[PDB]
C-alpha cells in the first residue's frame, strides 16, 4: 500500500539518526555468516571461509556500504520504491545472478541491525513501518526477474 | 544439525532472557501482531492492546517452551512433541507464519541484548529457532 | 517476461485439449491432501479429516472447477495476466485471508495434473512454457497484497 | 517424519523406476535446466543439448543416489552424509534449487506413472523429496 503519514514519520525519522556506513557493512557481513550459501555469489571478493574472514574483510565492508546507501533511497521515494529500484532488479537478475528469495532475507537482517544500533526508537510501530518498506524493497529487487 | 558450538552460544544467549520470560515473550508477541497483522486471524479471542493480560499470559507461555527446548536441545523432537500436534494438526497453522515469530524473537534479542547478539551468536540462534520450527510443522496430517 | 511466439503456441494448443472440470477437482483435491494445512483456509467445505474425506467432499470438487476455469483465462490474456487477475488477489488478500506462498505451491500442482492427463503432449519445452503461466499467474493472485 | 504408510508408498511408486534410473533422472535433470534456467549456472561445463552424454550420466548419479536414500529410508542423513557436504559446503548450491529438481522428480513420476501417482502416493513421495532436499541443506557453515 502507500506509506500513511505515521509511517512515514517514523521512517524518515529514524533513517536520520542511522549511520548507513556501519549499519551495511555490519548487515552484509551478517547475512554471509547467518546465510553461508549467500558467498557464492560474492566469491569475487575473497576466500569467506569462516565469520572471521568475513568480519576482516575489506571488500564486504565496502560493499554493505554501498548496499544501505542504496536501500536508503527507498526513503527519499516512499511513492515510487519498483520504478526507483527496477534497473538494479535488472542487474541482480541477469549479471549477478542473485536468486530472488534472498531479497527478503537481507531485509530481515536489516530490521536486527537497525534494532540493535536504535533500541529506544525500534519501538513495535516504528518496526511495523520498517517491516512494510523492507517488503517492498525486497519486492522491487525481485520486479524485473523474468 | 547443531554443533557443539551452536548449542553453547545458544544456552549463553538465552542466558540473558532468564528472570524475563513474561516480558520479552510478550514483546515478541506484540511485535509479530503488528509487522506481521496477517498472523491476528489465529487469535481472534485476544484482546490486542498493549500488555494485555492475554498477551503477557501467552507470551510467558511460547518463551516458557522454548526454555525448556533450550534445556532439551539434543532432542527437540521429543521436548516439543505435545506443541507439534497442537499447531500442525489441531491448529493448522500455515508454516510461513513460524518464520514471522523466529524473526520477532531475534528483534527482541537485539534490543535488549546488542552486544549479546554478535554475528556468530545470531547465527547460532537462527539455527535453533528454525529447528524449532521444523519440529512443530513436522506433523501435518 | 512476454510470451514468445512458441510459448504461446504451446500454452493455446495444449489448453484446448485440457478437461478443466476434470482436472480442477484433481488439483484442488491434490493441494488439500499434500499441505495439509490449507484445510484450514476452507473449513466452510467441511470436514476434510483425511484423503478419503477430500476426495468425496462435492464442495471440493466443485470449487476445483471454478479454480480451473478462472486459471484458463490466463490463457486468453497472456498479455495482460497482473491486470486480469487484480480483483481476485485482493479478493483472496482480504476476503479469504490466504497467505501469497500458497499461490506456488497450487500452480506446481496444476503442472503435475496436466503432466498426467496430457503425457505425450508434456514436453521439455511444453512443461517450461507452462512453468511460466504458472509462475505469472502466481504472481498476479500475489500483487494486490498489501 | 515418515510415517509407515509414506515409507510403503514411497518403496511401491519408487519400484516403477526400477531398469529406469538413467533414463527418468536425464528427463528430471533436462526439466530443471528448461523449467528453471537459473539452475544452468551449476553446471558450466556441461554439454546442454537433449540426451547428452553429460546430462544422461550425471541423471543416473542422482537418480542412483535417491534409489539408495529410498533403500535407508528410516537414515536418511547417514545415507546422504557425504552428498550434504559436497552440495551445502563444497557447492554452496541456494536452498530454493532443490525444491525445483524435487518438482521436476514428480512430474517425471506423472508421466511415466500417472495411475500409480495418486493424490495419497503423491502425498508421500513430496514427503520423501522434501526429507531428502532437508539432509542435503543441513551443512551449510
Ligand atoms: C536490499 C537489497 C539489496 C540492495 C539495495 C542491493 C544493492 C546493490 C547495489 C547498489 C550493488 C552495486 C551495483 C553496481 O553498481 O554494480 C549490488 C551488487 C551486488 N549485489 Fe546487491 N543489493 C541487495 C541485495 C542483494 C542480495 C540479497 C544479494 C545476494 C545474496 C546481492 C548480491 C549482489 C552481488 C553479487 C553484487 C555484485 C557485487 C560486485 O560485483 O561488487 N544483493 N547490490
Ligand atoms: C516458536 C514458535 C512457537 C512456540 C514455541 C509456541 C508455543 C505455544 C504454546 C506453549 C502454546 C500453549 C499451549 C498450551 O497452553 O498447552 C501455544 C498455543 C498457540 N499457539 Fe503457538 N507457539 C509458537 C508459534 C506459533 C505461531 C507462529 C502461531 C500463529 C501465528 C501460533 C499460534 C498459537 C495459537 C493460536 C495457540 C492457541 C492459543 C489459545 O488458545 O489461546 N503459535 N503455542
Ligand atoms: C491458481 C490460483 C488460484 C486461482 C485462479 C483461484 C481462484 C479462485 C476463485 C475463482 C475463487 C472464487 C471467487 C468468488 O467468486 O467468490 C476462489 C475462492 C477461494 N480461494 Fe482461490 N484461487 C487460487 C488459489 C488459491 C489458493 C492457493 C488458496 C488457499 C490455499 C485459495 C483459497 C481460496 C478460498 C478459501 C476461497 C473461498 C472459497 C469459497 O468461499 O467458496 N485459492 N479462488
Ligand atoms: C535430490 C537432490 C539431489 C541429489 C540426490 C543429488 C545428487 C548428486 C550426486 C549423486 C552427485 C555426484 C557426486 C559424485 O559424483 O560423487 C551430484 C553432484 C552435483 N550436484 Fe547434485 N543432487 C541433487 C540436487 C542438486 C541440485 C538442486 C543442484 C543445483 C541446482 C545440484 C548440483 C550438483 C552439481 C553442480 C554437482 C557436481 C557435478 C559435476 O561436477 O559434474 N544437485 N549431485
Amino acid at each position: 500500500a502507500s506509506f500513511d503519514a505515521h509511517e512515514r514519520k517514523f521512517i524518515v525519522d529514524l533513517w536520520a539518526k542511522v549511520d548507513v556506513a556501519q549499519c551495511g557493512a555490519d548487515a552484509l557481513s551478517r547475512m554471509l555468516i547467518v546465510y553461508p550459501w549467500k558467498r557464492r555469489y560474492f566469491e569475487h571478493f575473497g576466500k569467506m571461509c569462516n565469520a572471521h574472514d568475513i568480519l576482516h574483510n575489506s571488500k564486504v565492508q565496502e560493499h554493505g556500504k554501498k548496499v544501505l546507501a542504496s536501500f536508503g533511497e527507498a526513503v527519499k521515494h516512499l511513492d515510487n520504491i519498483k520504478g526507483h529500484f527496477a534497473n538494479l532488479s535488472k542487474l541482480h537478475c541477469e549479471k549477478f545472478h542473485v536468486d530472488p528469495e534472498n531479497f527478503k532475507l537481507l531485509g530481515d537482517i536489516i530490521i536486527i541491525v537497525l534494532a540493535a544500533h536504535h533500541p529506544e526508537d525500534f519501538s513495535v510501530e516504528c518496526h511495523a513501518a520498517f517491516q512494510k518498506l523492507v517488503r517492498q524493497v525486497a519486492a522491487a529487487l525481485a520486479a524485473e526477474y523474468h | 544439525v547443531l554443533s557443539m558450538e551452536d548449542k553453547s552460544n545458544v544456552k549463553a544467549i538465552w542466558g540473558k532472557a532468564s528472570g524475563h520470560l513474561e516480558e520479552y515473550g510478550a514483546e515478541a508477541l506484540e511485535r509479530m501482531f503488528c509487522a506481521y497483522p496477517q498472523t491476528k486471524i489465529y487469535f481472534p479471542h485476544f484482546d490486542m492492546s498493549h500488555n494485555s493480560a492475554q498477551i503477557r499470559a501467552h507470551g510467558k507461555k511460547v518463551f516458557s517452551a522454548l526454555h525448556e527446548a533450550v534445556n532439551h536441545i539434543d532432542d527437540l523432537p521429543g521436548a516439543l512433541c505435545r506443541l507439534s500436534e497442537l499447531h500442525a494438526h489441531s491448529l493448522r497453522v500455515d508454516p510461513v507464519n513460524f518464520k514471522f515469530l523466529a524473526h520477532c524473537v531475534l528483534v527482541v534479542f537485539a534490543i535488549h541484548h546488542p552486544s549479546a547478539l554478535s554475528p556468530e551468536i545470531h547465527a547460532s540462534l537462527d539455527k535453533f529457532l528454525c529447528a524449532v520450527s521444523a519440529v512443530l510443522t513436522s506433523k501435518y496430517r
